[PDB]
């Protein structure tokens, strides 16, 4: 896990990506409905996603869950941002449930965790953000996460880091273009963690009288 | 813990 | 703003640099003194914010925005980073030195308090210099409202300016933007910190445990 | 708002 060749980390991560689920969709309590549905079966595959994905099973199995448990949500959400680059004003939350940011206005405070995620997917687009990449930042929110919350997780990191400026040297960009790029990156992950606790918060109160076990679980480890 | 199961 | 040589935005941020301010127990007494601090900081912040590159160069629409979503995030890498040479302790002011029992004073502190240890002992852990903390809190000012061009052209100058300090203490190549990563992915850490602290102060300001002043509810409702 | 004023 230590001894990967940056292309080896590539495709290696790249191969462990998790499938593209479908939705259920033909209300406020039908629209929470399908999402509290699609991403409890998201977070199966994540589960299994998260072991492909080098150095994470090196790990004990008490930090695999403490990872997780802090940055489910943001995987889930950059899953959707990422998915949602080529549609402009619309998440694109399954390949059949395509929601528009008045669509969002359904659920009750819903539509302003819209805003800042349909933000982020343009952002993505704006900086033309490539599946390699995406595949590096996804797997740097699962190490990073709950990180200070070990010298081999910094040492993993280390080199995704290593890989994304590999990615950017090879895209043929100038090295003070590589380390501008590479920070702008990084940066859209303290807003991907912004929307993670709103999102959270906004779950939470959604547990005022659809939802399934382990997204309980999901939801309580956050208190 | 559900999750914890799941990672076997 | 965009003129500016590494050196010189260097120059430009420290000597933008507010001035660590003194402080004025149970659970009102010390969220007396913790608001109050906090509001004769904020009084600084502003002004230092606008001692910044670029910033000055944005409407004020803009400059509020950036002031609203970032005010507590600095605040805390400002305490963040006045805690490392105190180790297991927090330095909101040179006569307040807490430690994680004191936090226990107020309802729902310690768990914010664990979060600040843990960002200084890492600052402690990287060997963080001032030359970089300075950068990080003036990226913590233009980014985390950004979302909500030339904002990130300032952004990119501060990039090659934290380089510039890796490439001059005699970091190697890899070296440097492996530094500049791990530095950077602290600051997803500090937003979350501000997230559960944000909550908390509104938590405090419905159980009135002290009288908020009308600026720091102002900035506290900028969030909701 | 008083940021206003502080920002002026
Ligand atoms: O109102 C909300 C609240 C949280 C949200 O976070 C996300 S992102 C995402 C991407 C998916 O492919 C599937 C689900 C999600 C969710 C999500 C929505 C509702 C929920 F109960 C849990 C997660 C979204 C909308
Ligand atoms: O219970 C809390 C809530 C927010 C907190 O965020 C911070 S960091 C920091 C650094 C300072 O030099 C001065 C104040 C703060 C605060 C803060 C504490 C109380 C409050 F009402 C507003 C901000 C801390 C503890």
């Amino acid at each position: 896990a230590l001894s990967l060749t940056a292309d080896q980390m590539v495709s290696a991560l790249l191969d462990a990506e998790p499938p593209i689920l479908y939705s259920e969709y033909d209300s406020e309590a039908s629209m929470m409905g399908l999402l509290t549905n699609l991403a409890d079966r998201e977070l199966v595959h994540m589960i299994n996603w998260a072991k492909r994905v080098p150095g994470f099973v090196d790990l004990t199995l008490h930090d695999q869950v403490h990872l997780l448990e802090c940055a489910w949500l943001e995987i889930l959400m950059i899953g959707l941002v990422w998915r949602s680059m080529e549609h402009p004003g619309k998440l694109l939350f399954a390949p059949n449930l395509l929601l528009d940011r008045n669509q969002g206005k359904c659920v009750e405070g819903m539509v302003e965790i819209f805003d800042m995620l349909l933000a982020t997917s343009s952002r993505f687009r704006m900086m033309n953000l490539q599946g390699e990449e995406f595949v590096c930042l996804k797997s740097i929110i699962l190490l990073n996460s709950g990180v200070y919350t070990k010298d081999h997780i910094h040492r993993v990191l280390d080199k995704i880091t290593d890989t994304l400026i590999h990615l950017m040297a090879k895209a043929g960009l100038t090295l003070q273009q590589q380390h501008q790029r590479l920070a702008q990156l990084l940066l859209i992950l303290s807003h991907i963690r912004h929307m993670s606790n709103k999102g959270m918060e906004h779950l939470y109160s959604m547990k005022c009288k659809p939802l399934s076990d382990l997204l309980l679980e999901m939801l309580d480890a956050h208190r | 813990k559900i999750l914890h199961r799941l990672l076997q």
